[PDB]
């Protein structure tokens, strides 16, 4: 059993995360955890299903919100829904007062976003109650449907994620294959090449992150150079939801088979993973 | 360098739009003379659509031999000179383009807007010379300028059926008539002279002609965000020469729909 | 003849639009107390009429003479797209006159717009007329009167723009509920339930009958709701159980609006 309240514009800050979810994933999986863990996970059948992991701590944006299930062998609990129902249910509460969220019983166990609103017309009460239709996933599935992984090939800060985007919509007209190039000199190249037309794009003047090891200087070395690798209109998916240009934007190409993205903007960090062939 | 053609712009949007304003068929023939570029859309043998940008609008224009001509994906071209921008600002969009002997047609574009500048490199190829199609410049009968505003407003009723133009006979006050004929619905638009600013009429003999509306359709829609000349010939046929007065940041721009059928 | 002028032009346009989401054909009845705008369901399950007092018109005529069928029938989409795709193009101030004629070709609607007049002729062939006065009285014991605005509030929460089932219910104890439902719920079978519920006195008038529901198609409803302009007062009159429909009436100065939607 599980129950929460939201009260502020934290509310809207929660609302635009859920549409920030509905818009890049059709059937996310949500984990209420102990008092500070709220993530959204994407993979039902569909093979990998890319992989989106999105932690947002409930720590800050909530008055009271409690947690405990007759959960086997742990206290973190997972449950999964059609992403709409969270979002639809949510974008009618960005207007004022409150919103309770909790699991139901019979009538087909579900997520139940109770949502209160102001009734200016003298002293009335007005309440909505939306029932998302959800599945608590099995004991075992927990282990095997995890997203986090620490991976270091080539990292770089991203341009305007909406100027970048203004491009992909046009590229997807011309080809379905996309090649990603990044650099040690803030360079970035969006690349289509079909037989009738070849279209490429050069995103100069960026940055690059530095990590370190256990030593007494800057760090170790390798023997690497520039970094290519191909993809699809999956890039265009993660891009369409980024309507508030992330406060930190990242793209770590991994050795010609991964593409990582590390978005964190204000409190809500969001991670997105595109694979490389066809 | 050494090339059929080279052209730099500082504002792509001048080629972009006027180009955009004739884009219905998949491809186009852009014959480039030493005077500018005229790109032409040829529908089904009853509709030319022309589009002539003179070089004086290109901030730099150069052409080796009087023949520079070719076909290109009009769709996939236009898609490139708007690679990133439905929404500009005080920031601008630049175009530069370099063609030669009969293999490759590349384009160079950068955009600058509040923090970084972005070069994008395009290369669209060239197919056949196709079947040249040349219409009429014989004689005019009645000529008629109308307004940018009012006549797009009038196009409001989407009829999808048939077209008839009309131009009346009187000592002073004429009339100019549109009319559609669809499933239960004849509908008539006609403009009298009052408040004609550059909206001048030359009705000189009485005349009424017929157009299939299936061809002229893209014309009005896609091109007439600006004001036109309606001129009906009667020399080698009876046919419509809409040619619209378009323009960006003050320049001699024009495109040109000749059209000519009866019924069907 | 019936001449609407000025701002009233929009109010019938919006008035007609509301009917245009209840059926596919329009029963334009003139009658000395006003032009009536009738229309029924694709299925004869739910009807809708909008009456307009002669006073709102500049001119109005339907004089007694004859038992000639002065009732004009018309594809809703051939009339609406005349009536939605015109006035919203308001220049400085225009005038409209629906000129019904006695003798021959049924309907003529035409628009004045300074210079350049538009004139749609609506052939309403298939010589046929449905008819009868249908003023089904306060047949229902339940009356609900509400600022139309407030009724919107209630539809905002569960508003996919697709919800056929919506269950208006006067249950609990003087709190109006608005649930909806479907029960099928296995391996992949689905249904998400939304309930909006409302203050007692958030309504002008609530006649209480604890625990009676009525499910009507929220598409049709929304139609009369959308005409939630000028803070019109909405009126929900319904009898119990299914057959006996709901009556969604709207009172005004010259507008009389009336909506029958059959409760499932």
């Amino acid at each position: 059993f599980r129950a929460k309240i939201v009260d502020g514009a934290c509310l809207n800050h929660f609302t635009r995360i859920s549409n920030m979810i509905a818009k890049l994933a059709k059937t996310c999986t949500l984990r209420i955890s102990p008092d500070k863990l709220n993530f959204i996970l994407c993979d039902k059948l569909a093979n990998g299903g890319v992989s989106m992991w999105c932690e947002l701590e409930q720590e800050n944006f909530f008055n009271e919100f409690q947690m405990e299930g007759v959960s086997a062998e742990n206290n973190e609990i997972y449950l999964e829904l059609t992403s709409e129902n969270l979002s639809r249910a949510l974008k009618t509460a960005q207007n004022a007062r409150a919103l309770k969220i909790k699991l139901t019983n019979k009538h087909f166990p579900c997520l139940t976003v109770s949502v209160e609103l102001l009734s200016m017309s003298s002293s009335s009460r007005i309440v909505t109650h939306d029932i998302p239709i959800k599945v608590i996933p099995r004991k075992l599935w927990k282990d095997l449907q995890e997203p986090v992984v620490p991976d270091p090939d080539v990292s770089i800060y991203l341009p305007v994620l909406k100027t970048m985007k203004s491009v992909v919509e046009k590229m997807k007209n011309i080809s379905n294959h996309l090649v990603i190039e990044a650099n040690l000199d803030g360079e970035l190249n969006l690349k289509i090449e079909t037989e009738l037309v070849c279209v490429t794009t050069h995103f100069k003047d960026l940055g690059n992150p530095p990590l370190a090891s256990e030593s007494t200087h800057e760090d170790r070395n390798v023997e690497h150079m520039a970094e290519v690798h191909i993809d699809i209109r999956k890039l265009l998916q993660f891009l369409a939801g980024q309507q508030v240009n992330p406060t930190k934007a990242l793209c770590n190409i991994v050795n010609n088979k991964m593409v990582h993205f590390d978005l964190l903007h204000e409190d809500v960090s969001l991670q997105y993973f595109i694979p490389a062939l066809s | 360098d050494q090339y059929s053609l080279v052209a730099s712009l500082d504002n792509v949007r001048n080629l972009s739009t006027i180009l955009k304003a004739i884009h219905f068929r998949e491809h186009a023939t852009c014959f480039a003379t030493k005077n500018g570029i005229k790109v032409t859309v040829e529908n089904a043998k009853c509709v030319q659509a022309n589009a002539f940008i003179q070089a004086g609008i290109f901030q730099e224009f150069k052409v080796q031999e009087e023949s520079v001509t070719f076909r290109i994906n009009l769709t996939v071209l236009l898609d490139c000179l708007s690679i990133f921008g439905s929404s500009p600002m005080p920031g601008t969009l630049t175009a530069l383009r370099m063609c030669y002997q009969g293999y490759g047609y590349p384009l160079m574009l950068f955009l600058e807007e509040g923090g970084v500048v972005t070069v994008c490199k395009i290369n669209t190829q060239e197919p056949e010379e196709t079947l040249d199609f040349d219409f009429c410049s014989t004689n005019v009968i009645n000529k008629i300028i109308l307004q940018s505003e009012g006549l797009r407003e009038a196009f409001s009723e989407l009829d999808m059926t048939s077209e008839v133009l009309q131009i009346t006979m009187s000592p002073d006050k004429p009339y100019f008539r549109l009319s559609t004929f669809g499933n239960a619905g004849s509908s008539h638009l006609d403009y009298p002279k009052d408040s004609d600013l550059m909206e001048a009429f030359h009705c000189n003999q009485t005349q009424v002609n017929r157009y299939k509306i299936s061809l002229l359709k893209p014309s009005t829609k896609a091109l007439v965000l600006s004001c036109k000349v309606s001129i009906r010939t009667d020399n080698r046929g009876f046919l419509s020469l809409q040619y619209m007065i378009r323009n960006e940041d003050g320049q001699i721009c024009f495109v040109e729909y000749y059209c000519c059928p009866d019924e069907e | 003849k019936c001449l609407v002028t000025g701002g009233n032009v929009k109010v019938l346009g919006k008035a007609v639009h509301s009917l245009s989401r209840i059926g596919d054909e329009l029963y334009l009845e003139p009658l000395e107390d006003g032009l009536s705008l009738r229309t029924v369901n694709s299925s004869r399950s739910a009807y809708a009429c909008f009456l307009f007092a002669p006073l709102f018109f500049q001119q109005y005529q339907a004089a007694t003479p004859g038992q000639d069928l002065l009732r004009c029938k018309i594809l809703m989409k051939s009339f609406l797209s005349v009536f939605r795709s015109l006035a919203m193009l308001e220049k400085t101030v225009e005038k409209c006159c629906i000129s019904l004629n006695g003798r021959s070709s049924r309907l003529v609607v035409q628009l004045h717009c300074k210079f350049g007049v538009r004139k749609t002729h609506n052939l309403s062939f298939q010589d046929c007329e449905s008819l009868q006065a249908v003023f089904d009285p306060a047949s229902c014991p339940h009356m609900l009167r509400a600022p139309a605005r407030v009724l919107g509030e209630a539809v905002l929460p569960f508003s996919p723009a697709l919800a056929e089932v919506t269950l208006g219910i006067g249950r609990g104890r003087r709190v109006i509920l608005r649930s909806y439902h479907e029960e099928e719920a296995d391996s992949t079978a689905k249904a998400m339930v939304t309930e909006m519920c409302l203050g007692e006195e958030d309504f002008q008038q609530l006649q209480a009958q604890e625990g009676v529901a009525i499910t009507f198609c929220l598409k049709e409803f929304r139609g009369l709701l959308s005409f939630a302009e000028s803070a019109n007062l909405n009126l929900s009159i319904h009898f119990d159980a299914p057959g006996r429909p709901a009556i969604f009436t709207i009172k005004d100065s010259l507008l009389d609006g009336h909506f029958v939607l059959a409760t499932l």
